[PDB]
């Protein structure tokens, strides 16, 4: 029997973006936990003044990585602030475009930030040094195929980029969508080039990429059984399916305490306490929110806000997505349950919800949703007709208010704008990672990584290997919590 | 390269970044960044991609900076700000003390061969030291020159740029010092800069003269929709004629599209980005 150790990591590293994590460790397990987003810009006091339009640009650079996610969520908002009725080859247009980095950004994550925890690099930088006991299970074969797939999933994720490109204009940082629709009728030709990628992109993935999920988890079986937390999540709709604005690849959701519930964005309120702004700012609703950092305030730790829904903690991201959704899981999913775990499943939810909100659950769920993507774009592939326009030309309004909801790869994500005097007045941003990698609320509610650190196994205090994987199953992206 | 080659240490150090810089660069079609990593630089530090963690990570690179003093090569990817003693932000912890950018640039900065600063926050501020922002926002050279830190700056702009200026503003340096040493080399590097840190070979041709729409724009002909690709893209806001890159020419993400022929350029590589480049979508 052990005392305490408290540990302090920072970098948290294979992450995107600054975070700090600090664990209580006693008795071999974490007892307590607190997530620091270190780094902070202001996206939302930065766009105040400009042209409406220009936030669909401003709002990108908040992440390298997710900038489609961004630029969805402002030209959302910005249609429904300026009336503009987008055509629907132009819906469909955008959901190609912001598509085919779900499947750059999955890849990314699976690979080259997470497969570090499971497998040994060639031996040079920046695989080496690590951890002396870094808890690498994988036989020398197994070892190798993730090493190979790794460096094949290089070539993968930047053919994905070249989907998002083929209609989007270049990536990072999209030009090509904008409010009113997509910037640019696709082309016959330009469509094939995109169905030819798309073929080499899903081969990987059924191949290569939902194999090896399952076939590591199978030699990390204990993974499944810590990292629950809260078992509490979030989804408020993403890609639509027709004009109506009801129909949704993912549709909303929230999952809290064993039940099922919809989604009202009337009960978010962000919250301050432990987060480095002004006192007077908590409690929030995103329509009336305010961004003003006080970052000598004491007591706090974070420049994330912390997000609630009607007072609860939930988290956000594929999990998330395919826990509220429950689709059909991947033929090659059901076999390899079978086959290596004993596990009988048809769908998502009869993984149980133990398993499914677990450390190797998390990695899970998302290879599960990068195969479900790849029967959505497929499905846009024939649903597009080439050469039909894909753009309106809206005048910027006076004075206009409007809401933009979709999913982020991490999860949920909706921008608010105000207009007034024909410029931004107020724009606010909740994003994914920000319900992920909060820190407490005004009531010492823990953030839900905060809360899914708790019972992490650290048996080696010089090799707490555990925590940092814990934290990476949820693919953080710091710069998207604090904008 | 090879496995077996010479590849000098380099650390890539994240301030106010969007980590877009380092997405830019997984993209290189030739060489591919496997080729890169593998054969090229030894990435020693990266806080996105290296398998160690935390005050470890710190700790190793401090061990490599003491080999190389002198002699590593600093990416820094981001701006760096001043406001609240550093405090925005925070790049790690050792020995129970945090490491703000400041702080890291302060103690990295003196000692590296060269800073190159990686896309337009780094090199001009860009969008953290926009109006309407409070952080002290700073670019690279500013922040050196204000400290007293002589260290040469090589400046690699956009938001993000092109992987091709990035490696290959690192393949123009590597080739100047194997043929002159490395204070030889980076005197010629620095005589192929413009006024504005950039290197020529990337940045010495404008947009608009170069620009495919060009007799669109001298005949008046203006798309006044997105979506009509016949026409001069001006009135939509393209910053083209103030504009300094090739784009044009090498495209993006494999050659696939450029940001002309999909919408229009923000001229998102000019030190005035983005206020001097906004509004984007009126002339
Ligand atoms: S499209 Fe832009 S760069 Fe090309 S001619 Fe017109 S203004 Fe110049
Ligand atoms: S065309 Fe303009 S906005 Fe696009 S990458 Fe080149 S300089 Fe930046
Ligand atoms: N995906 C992504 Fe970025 C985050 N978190 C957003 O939104
Ligand atoms: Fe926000
Ligand atoms: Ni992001
Ligand atoms: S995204």
């Amino acid at each position: 029997a052990t005392g305490r150790t408290t540990i302090a990591i920072d970098p948290v590293t294979r992450i995107e973006g600054h975070l700090k994590a600090e664990v209580v460790v006693e008795n071999g397990k974490v007892v307590d936990a607190r997530l620091s987003g270190g780094m902070y810009r202001g996206f939302e006091t930065i766009l105040r003044g400009r042209d409406p339009r220009d936030a669909s640009q401003i709002v990108q650079r908040i992440c390298g990585v997710c900038p489609t996610a961004h630029s969805t969520a402002s030209v959302l908002a910005l249609d429904e602030a300026f009336g503009a009725k987008v055509p629907n080859n132009g819906r469909i247009t955008r959901n190609l475009i912001f598509g085919a980095n779900y499947l750059q950004s999955h890849i990314l994550h699976f690979y080259h930030l997470s497969a570090q925890d499971f497998v040994q690099g060639p031996d040079t930088a920046p695989f080496v040094p690590r951890f002396p006991k870094s808890d690498l299970r994988l036989s020398k074969e197994l070892n190798k195929a993730g090493v190979d797939q790794y460096i094949e999933a290089l070539e993968v994720r930047r053919i994905c980029h070249e989907m998002v490109a083929l209609f989007g204009g270049r990536m990072p940082h999209v030009q090509g969508q904008v409010v009113g629709g997509a910037t640019e009728i696709p082309t016959k030709e330009k469509l094939v080039e995109y169905a030819a990628r798309f073929k080499k992109v899903r081969d990987f993935v059924e191949q290569k990429y939902v194999p090896v999920v399952y076939t590591i988890g199978s030699k990390y079986k204990d993974m499944f059984k810590v990292g629950q937390g809260f078992k509490a999540a979030l989804c408020v709709g993403a890609f639509p399916l027709d004009n109506s604005g009801k129909k949704h690849l993912f549709m909303p959701g929230v999952y809290a305490k064993g039940k099922d519930m919809p989604f009202d964005p009337s009960k978010i309120k962000e919250y301050v306490k432990y987060s480095w702004f002004a006192e007077e700012t908590t409690g929030l609703n995103y329509k009336e929110g305010k961004t003003i950092p006080a970052p000598d305030k004491a007591g706090a730790y974070s420049f994330v806000k912390a997000p609630r829904y009607d007072g609860l903690s939930l988290e956000v991201g594929p999990l998330a997505r395919m826990w509220v959704n429950n689709p059909e899981l991947s033929p090659v999913g059901k076999k390899l349950l079978k086959d290596l775990f004993g596990i009988s499943a048809k769908k998502f939810r009869d993984l149980g919800e133990e398993a499914a909100f677990s450390l190797m659950g998390r990695h899970v769920a998302r290879a599960e949703e990068t195969y479900y993507m790849l029967g959505a774009i497929e499905g846009w592939l024939k649903e597009i007709k080439a050469g039909e326009d894909t753009v309106v030309m809206p005048a910027v309004p006076a004075s206009a208010e409007g809401t933009g909801f979709t999913e982020a790869p991490r999860g949920s994500l909706l921008h608010y704008v105000k207009v007034k005097d024909s410029k931004i007045d107020n724009y606010q941003i909740v994003s994914a990672s920000l319900w992920n990698c909060n820190p407490r609320d005004d009531m010492g509610q823990r953030g839900a990584v905060e809360e899914a650190l708790i019972g992490i196994p650290v048996d080696d205090i010089q090799n707490p290997v555990n925590v940092a994987r814990l934290i990476r199953a949820f693919d953080p992206c710091l710069g998207c919590a604090v904008h | 390269g090879t496995l077996t080659g010479e590849r000098p240490p380099v650390f890539w150090l994240q301030g106010q970044g969007c980590t877009g810089c380092s997405v830019t660069l997984l993209n290189s079609v030739h060489p591919s960044i496997a080729d890169v990593l593998l054969k090229v630089i030894s990435l020693e530090f990266h806080p996105t991609v290296m398998a160690w963690e935390g005050e470890h990570a710190i700790e190793h690179m401090r061990k490599v900076a003491e080999k190389f003093k002198g002699k590593f090569f600093l990416v820094i990817e981001g701006s760096v700000p001043v406001e609240a003693d550093g405090k925005y932000c925070i790049i790690g912890e050792a020995n129970h003390h945090e490491i703000s950018m400041v702080d890291a640039l302060k103690e990295f900065g003196p000692n590296a061969a060269a800073v190159l600063a990686v896309g337009t926050c780094a090199a001009y501020g860009g969008i953290p030291a926009a109006e309407g922002s409070e952080t002290g926002a700073t670019a690279v050279s500013k922040f050196l020159g204000d400290n007293g830190i002589k260290t040469p700056v090589v400046n690699i702009p956009g938001c993000p740029p092109h992987p091709d200026w990035i490696v290959g503003t690192v393949v123009l340096a590597l080739d100047a010092i194997k043929k002159n040493g490395l204070e030889g080399g980076l005197a010629e590097v620095v005589k192929v800069l413009d006024s504005d840190g950039r290197p020529t070979p990337f940045f010495g041709r404008n947009i608009h003269e170069n620009c495919p729409y060009l007799d669109k724009y001298d005949e008046g002909v203006m798309s006044a929709t997105f979506t009509d690709k016949v026409g001069c893209r001006y009135d939509l806001g393209c910053k083209g004629p103030m504009t300094m890159a090739d784009c044009f020419e090498r495209k993006w993400n494999g050659g696939v599209n450029w940001c002309v022929q999909n919408a229009v350029c923000i001229g998102c590589v000019e030190p005035d980005f983005p206020d001097g480049k906004s509004p984007f979508y009126q002339a």
